[PDB]
């Protein structure tokens, strides 16, 4: 589903806002996250990751009379 | 054949030649029914094919 | 061609055993082979509109009630999608074989009837004459349903069937000799028989315009390892007697032209262009030079080499064709060059290939 | 089942006149042409006087220049003989058209019977009156300059 994305974002519990910027690594397209506060060894944080994929739905049967369903 | 469009007049009633078809139920054997408008004022039928196991289909 | 899954209706289990030949030779070519009665409440040939068995083969007489999904228009549509179904009652046909039968144009009997001939049986009838030796004399004589090769005399027990002359796809394979007339056994005659003459087919096949090949056989037993095996003697004092049927080849054959072995055409990218050009330009002028080019592929085992193309004939048709010319053999296209003539309007490069035993292809531009 | 025999007796086919008679044997065909007819042969069992029924009795005709033929099935009444009146303006459909000289064969057949017989009693004369081939090459007539 690598080339079926239209949208990524990435928030903190709470109301909060964060930047990912799109990393290359040596493939499947990896993002990086700059996180608000830099969490020490022993700390926990919530992250909310949301994706949208476009596209990614398929119709099975492929043709429906004028009187079936999907 | 079966669609009202008056008040006190039967089902099968024409308004412009204020009449009662003739024949109120019939089969197309050699067109589909490809579109028609709301008001049922434009009729677009696909003609149909040759038989594929080559029968008759009058 | 098509795919290798064959799906396989029985009328009993035993069919396995005694048909063993046939099925053994069938799948020895790749093709994969599913047994199942043809009176199951489970089977299925479609599920969410796939087609989920590429060939059919009906080897059940005796049935009414196909299962789950099959039903006559079931069948109907399949080949409506490209399937080969091959079906074979003997004197015990049964409504929807009749029914189904009744629906490619090719029309059997009453279930008791059974193809009689007094003239031409052999002596291991031993009953009221009804083992035919088909002579291979009458036969479609088409090296591509039939085979290339010389047969012996075939022999065959079941019902006969007669084509509907509406038709113009039927074909006649192996019409009985004229001593063959159809009618009820042990029973005396009163109406005009089915089929009396030699129009009492025995063996049909219909050629759909999509390239549907359908063999309707009666005999089921014709598939059997006891017909494959028998020597035939016809009981006319002092006929030859051969060693071998000449059943077995005749029906690899068949199974070889139903399943798109032997014949089969595809035709490949065409092009056409002013002469001294090299891209088709839009709205050609009147009385210019035109060539034309198109090329067509056999599938011999699968290599699709290039056809031979003795005669394929180029229309330019307006209405009806104003030029009609047969197209050179050179380079492995087939190109002709030609002037356009002196009526204009919108035309059409038509070409049209019905061969016997041969994939009907159809391409205009 | 036990087997069984089978004779022709009397024959002596006649041409219709809108009517002479003549006669012929089993081995052999009739000398001379009919033109229409109604070939009367009377089946009966050989080696005891008897009358059967044969299951197969039909009266086929040949036609050598169509290579078509049209097959007929004689219905006995109660005279102990058969009949097979041909109207000759009658059954056009089954004769689409006319042929000059017909082939009449009868063919006569049974399970019970030991030998099926079928030789040709005489020549008829009967004046009652693609698909997938290359097709004609055309060519375009160009217009003659002025
Ligand atoms: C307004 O609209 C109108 C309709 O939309 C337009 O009219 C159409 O115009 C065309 C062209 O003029 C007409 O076509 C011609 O009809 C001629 C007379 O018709 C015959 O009808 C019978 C045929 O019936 C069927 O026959 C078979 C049966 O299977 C079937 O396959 C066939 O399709 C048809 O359905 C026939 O029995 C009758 O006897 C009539 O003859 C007819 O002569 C024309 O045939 C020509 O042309 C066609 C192609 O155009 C060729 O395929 C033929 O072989 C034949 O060819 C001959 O003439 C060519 C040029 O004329 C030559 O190149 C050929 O070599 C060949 O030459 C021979 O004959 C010449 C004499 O004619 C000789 O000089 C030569 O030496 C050769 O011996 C053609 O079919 C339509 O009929 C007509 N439609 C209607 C409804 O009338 C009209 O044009 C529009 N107006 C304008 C201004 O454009």
């Amino acid at each position: 589903l690598e080339a079926r994305l239209a949208h990524l974002g990435v928030q903190v519990k709470g109301e909060d806002e964060e930047e990912n910027n799109l990393e290359v690594r040596e493939s499947g397209r990896f993002f990086t996250v700059k996180l608000p506060v830099a969490l020490d060894p022993g700390a926990k944080i919530s992250v909310i990751v949301e994706t949208v994929y476009t596209h990614v739905l398929h119709p099975y049967p492929t043709q429906i009379t004028q009187s079936e369903k999907q | 054949g079966q669609v009202y469009t008056e008040a006190k007049r039967p089902p099968g009633f024409d308004r412009v030649r204020n009449a009662e078809i003739g024949n109120k139920d019939f089969e197309l054997d050699v067109l589909e029914e490809a579109y028609t408008t709301e008001h049922w004022l434009v009729r677009i039928y696909k003609v149909k094919d040759l038989d594929n196991r080559g029968l008759s289909r009058t | 061609a098509s795919g290798p899954r064959t799906l396989v209706l029985l009328d009993n289990l035993n069919v396995r055993e005694t048909h063993s030949l046939f099925f053994r030779s069938l799948k020895d070519r790749g093709f994969e082979l599913t047994f199942k009665t043809a009176d199951d409440p489970s089977l299925s040939l479609i599920k969410y509109g796939e087609f989920l068995y590429d060939n059919l083969i009906i080897f059940s007489p005796s049935v009414e009630d196909f299962g789950g999904n099959i039903n006559v228009e079931t069948i109907s549509a399949f080949i409506d999608g490209g399937g080969s179904v091959l079906v074979a009652a003997s004197s015990d046909i049964g409504d929807p074989l009749r029914e189904l039968g009744s629906e490619c144009g090719i029309e059997f009997d009453e279930e008791k009837t059974a193809v009689i001939d007094h003239h031409n049986y052999d002596i291991s009838d031993l009953g009221q004459h009804t083992l035919i030796v088909a002579d291979t004399e009458n036969l479609l004589k088409a090296p591509t349903i039939v085979g290339k090769s010389s047969l012996n005399p075939i022999l065959f027990r079941g019902v006969g069937m007669v084509a509907d002359p509406d038709n113009p796809l039927v074909l006649d394979i192996l019409t009985g000799s004229s001593t063959s007339y159809s009618f009820f056994p042990d029973k005396p005659i009163t109406q005009y028989p089915h089929a009396v003459g030699k129009n009492t087919l025995l063996i049909a096949g219909l050629q759909a315009r999509n390239n549907a090949r359908v063999i309707f056989s009666g005999s089921l037993d014709f598939f059997s390892d006891s017909f494959f095996n028998s020597a035939v003697q016809k009981a006319a004092p002092g006929s030859q007697r051969y060693s071998q049927t000449g059943n077995y080849e005749l029906a690899v054959a068949l199974s070889r032209w139903v399943f798109k072995e032997e014949g089969v055409l595809r035709v490949g990218p065409v092009s056409h262009h002013r002469v001294g050009e090299t891209a088709p330009p839009n709205a050609y002028t009147v009385t210019d030079l035109v060539e034309y080019s198109i090329v067509i592929q056999q599938l011999s085992n699968g290599k699709w080499v290039p056809f031979d193309g003795d005669d394929i004939q180029l229309e330019f048709v307006r209405i009806d064709p104003f030029v009609r010319t047969f197209l050179k053999k050179k380079g492995g296209k087939y190109s002709v060059q030609f002037k356009l003539p002196d009526v204009y309007g919108v035309f059409q490069f038509k070409v049209d290939y019905n061969r016997l035993g041969y994939t009907h292809l159809y391409s205009s531009t | 089942k036990i087997s069984t025999e089978v004779g022709i007796t009397n024959v002596d086919l006649s041409t219709v006149d809108k009517p002479k008679t003549t006669r012929v044997t089993y081995p052999a065909k009739a000398k001379g042409t009919f033109i229409a007819f109604a070939l009367f042969f009377q089946l009966v069992d050989v080696n005891t006087g008897a009358e059967l029924t044969p299951h197969q009795t039909f009266v086929r005709l040949h036609n050598q220049k169509t290579g078509q033929e049209v097959v007929f099935v004689a219905e006995p009444d109660n005279k102990n003989v058969y009949k097979f009146e041909l109207d000759t303006s009658e059954r056009k459909i089954e004769f689409d058209s006319a042929s000059g000289t017909y082939t009449l064969y009868l063919i006569i057949g049974d399970a019970t019977l030991k030998n099926p017989i079928l030789w040709n009693v005489a020549d008829v004369v009967i004046k009652f009156p693609n698909l997938f081939t290359p097709k004609q090459e055309i060519q375009h007539l160009f217009r003659e300059p002025e």
